[PDB]
């Protein structure tokens, strides 16, 4: 499981990664970013994809030029 | 003035832009029972946990309305998958579109318009209420409108039933006028003053916006009100001898206190419970404006609508969407008839004991001749039997006049 | 009203709203459509009529040849609804 | 003392009352000009008495 | 009496929005019947319009 601590400072402690809706705790932070499979919140999304949780950055959608 | 053998038709078009405002969510808010009823103290607790699972029940209730804002966002707004870019080079006929495309020297990568309308609304935690951020931060709504705006410049309506299919800008104006009646060459022979009217209209606007938001100012008072009067309330007897807890904490022993405890107990849950009722009416409301928003975004600015005043007043020809704090906007791009000219009018003209009616027009006559034109742009043409259709005898019709009809065959036969 | 529990008139008299009604009407039957979209043009009604049935898909010859019969199923239609009528509100009642 | 829920139940009550105004504006004000039909009565046989 | 009030003041909230949907419709109705010819099926009365 992961847990989120929210409207707390992440410095304050009651693998931390301080989002917006509050710290949150026992997950890890990537530089990809795939659709998004649950809200965790402030444009955060969380997935099991890879094995552990991983918290990343939704992605609207694949681009191109007309 | 009505009379039996008259018609009016018009000369001149006039093109304009029109807003229009919707509210499409709220600012969604969680609160908690046992510290706002109780505040902290362990002998509330205790008192209340016999009272039942109202509290349970108001947390279910709450999240749910949660849940359903960020639906209806996500609703009006992801409606396309592809996140188009238009290209660098600007060429479209002469219209000029610097206003609401996005600039991308501004940090958040907002157009000129989103930006005023952003300033205009300027809105006007510790007591167990709590407010909770959006899903969508506002940069990833703004990448939905531009993509959207790209799409429509650039591929018409075909974009959104299939691959993005790209075709030039005057032939997709020409094909939105011609699905109004309004034949092809009317926009051709005159694309410099469709390209300046449509400039000037959008700089009215622009002016017209910096000066009128009260739609999406209405929601946010409603919300600072409903919360002021709920967080007011705790300071109220409601039949005690004080209206704190930590006066009731001393002063008094267990027997003799508990019922005053037990009275600010009850002023305090028919308070939450009156605050839950409105917000879920109120939910609701907004549930179904949002759901309006969404057809208006997949009806006018996918395609082009046809359904009299639903994306403006006039003749409709595009649109053009723009967000706004917990809201969209509409910028409607429609057609107007200016200049009118009275003509006199007949049903059909019998050339020679046969009645000939208009395939797509109506006849019109200066006074001194017979012409066949378009209904809604006087544009005179000829008589030939590439124009018109034959049926019957002309006997029947109530309106009948008598004019030759040219049939260019009888001169070529030479 | 003598409990503290009172009535308010509505803002606009009856009068008002059959004004606006009638205009409604006159706009209609002299203007088609057109005056819904900019200034009242104004048009006779038979084309009028013929216009409408085009745009079902019905040609207008088959309006024109046959004014008679559709002027006279329309008197006897509205003469129906005004009996029936005079006999049904429930909605508005409720 | 019990609290302000006199003030709270008025506006609630308010609220409906302009809500009520809006919906007839909406209704019926689609029209700006009062338009007038001709004393003449000819519509092709047509009878709207 | 309270409780009554609050009772009353409720069901008419309903009330209401349910009134504000009906109305909205009626506009629809008002302004794609009358100010035009419509085109979708069953909107303004059964057989063509
Ligand atoms: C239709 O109306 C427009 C709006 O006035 C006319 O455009 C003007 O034309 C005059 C004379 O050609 C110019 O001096 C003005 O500068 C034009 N307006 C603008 C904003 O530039 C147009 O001429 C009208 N159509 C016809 C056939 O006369
Ligand atoms: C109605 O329109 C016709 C066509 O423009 C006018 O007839 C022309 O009038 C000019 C000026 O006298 C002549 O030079 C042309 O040779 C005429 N053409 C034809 C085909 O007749 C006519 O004068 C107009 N009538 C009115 C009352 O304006
Ligand atoms: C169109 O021309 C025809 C051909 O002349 C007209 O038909 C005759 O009109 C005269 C008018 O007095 C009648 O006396 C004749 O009985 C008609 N029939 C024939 C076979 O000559 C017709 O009336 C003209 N339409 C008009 C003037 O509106
Ligand atoms: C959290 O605390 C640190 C100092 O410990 C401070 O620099 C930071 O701004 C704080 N963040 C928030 C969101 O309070
Ligand atoms: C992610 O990006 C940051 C900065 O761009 C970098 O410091 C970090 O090493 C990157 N991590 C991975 C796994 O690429
Ligand atoms: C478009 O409008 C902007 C704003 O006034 C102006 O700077 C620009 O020159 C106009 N034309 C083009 C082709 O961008
Ligand atoms: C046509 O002429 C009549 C003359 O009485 C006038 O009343 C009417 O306004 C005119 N209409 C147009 C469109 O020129
Ligand atoms: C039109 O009305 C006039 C009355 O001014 C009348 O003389 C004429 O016969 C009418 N024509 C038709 C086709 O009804
Ligand atoms: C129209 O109907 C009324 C009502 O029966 C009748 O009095 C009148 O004669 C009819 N015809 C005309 C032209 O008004």
């Amino acid at each position: 499981v992961a847990v989120l601590y929210q409207g707390v400072n992440c410095t304050e402690v009651p693998n931390v990664f301080q989002t917006r809706a509050g710290c949150l705790i026992g997950a890890e932070h990537v530089n990809n970013s795939y659709e998004c499979d649950i809200p965790i919140g402030a444009g955060i999304c969380a997935s099991y994809q890879t094995q552990s949780i991983i918290a990343y950055t939704m992605s609207l959608g694949a681009e191109n030029s007309v | 003035a009505y009379s039996n053998n008259s018609i009016a038709i018009p000369t001149n078009f006039t093109i304009s832009v029109t807003t229009e405002i919707l509210p499409v969510s709220m600012t969604k808010t969680s609160v908690d029972c046992t510290m706002y009823i109780c505040g902290d103290s362990t002998e509330c607790s205790n008192l209340l946990l016999q009272y039942g699972s109202f509290c349970t029940q108001l947390n279910r209730a709450l999240t749910g309305i949660a849940v359903e804002q960020d639906k209806n966002t996500q609703e009006v707004f992801a409606q396309v998958k592809q996140i188009y870019k238009t290209p660098p080079i600007k060429d479209f006929g002469g219209f000029n579109f610097s206003q609401i495309l996005p600039d991308p020297s501004k940090p958040s990568k907002r157009s000129f318009i989103e930006d005023l309308l952003f300033n205009k609304v300027t809105l006007a935690k510790f007591n167990g209420l709590t407010v909770l951020p959006p899903l969508l931060t506002d940069e990833m709504i703004a990448q939905y409108t531009s993509a959207l705006l790209a799409g429509t410049i650039t591929s018409g309506w075909t974009f959104g039933a299939g691959a993005a299919l790209q075709i030039p800008f005057a032939m997709q104006m020409a094909y939105r006028f011609n699905g109004i009646g309004v034949t092809q060459n009317v926009l051709y022979e005159n694309q410099k003053l469709i390209a300046n009217q449509f400039n000037s209209a959008i700089g009215k606007i622009q002016d017209s916006l910096s000066s009128a938001l009260g739609k999406l100012q209405d929601v946010v008072n409603q919300n600072a009100q409903a919360l002021n009067t709920l967080v007011k309330q705790l300071s109220s007897n409601f039949g005690a001898i004080s209206s704190v807890l930590n006066d009731i904490l001393s002063r008094l022993d267990p027997p003799e206190a508990e019922v005053q405890i037990d009275r600010l107990i009850t002023g305090r849950l028919q308070s939450l419970q009156t605050y839950v009722t409105q917000q879920l009416i109120r939910a609701a409301e907004i549930r179904a404006s949002a759901n309006l928003a969404a057809t208006k975004m997949s009806e006018c600015v996918l395609g082009q609508s046809k359904r009299v005043d639903f994306c403006g007043k006039g003749y409709h020809l595009m649109s053009f969407p723009q967000s706004a704090p917990h809201g969209v906007v509409f910028l409607h791009v429609t057609y107007v008839p200016a200049q009118e000219k009275n003509f006199t009018t007949a049903p059909a003209i019998c050339h020679d004991g046969k009645a000939h009616f208009p395939r797509e027009g109506v006849f019109v006559s200066n006074g001194t001749h017979w012409f066949v034109t378009q209904r809604n742009f006087y544009e005179p043409q000829i008589i030939t039997t590439d124009n018109t259709f034959v049926s019957g005898n002309c006997d029947v019709v109530i309106g009948i006049v008598n004019n030759t009809v040219y049939d260019p065959l009888q001169p070529e036969l030479d």
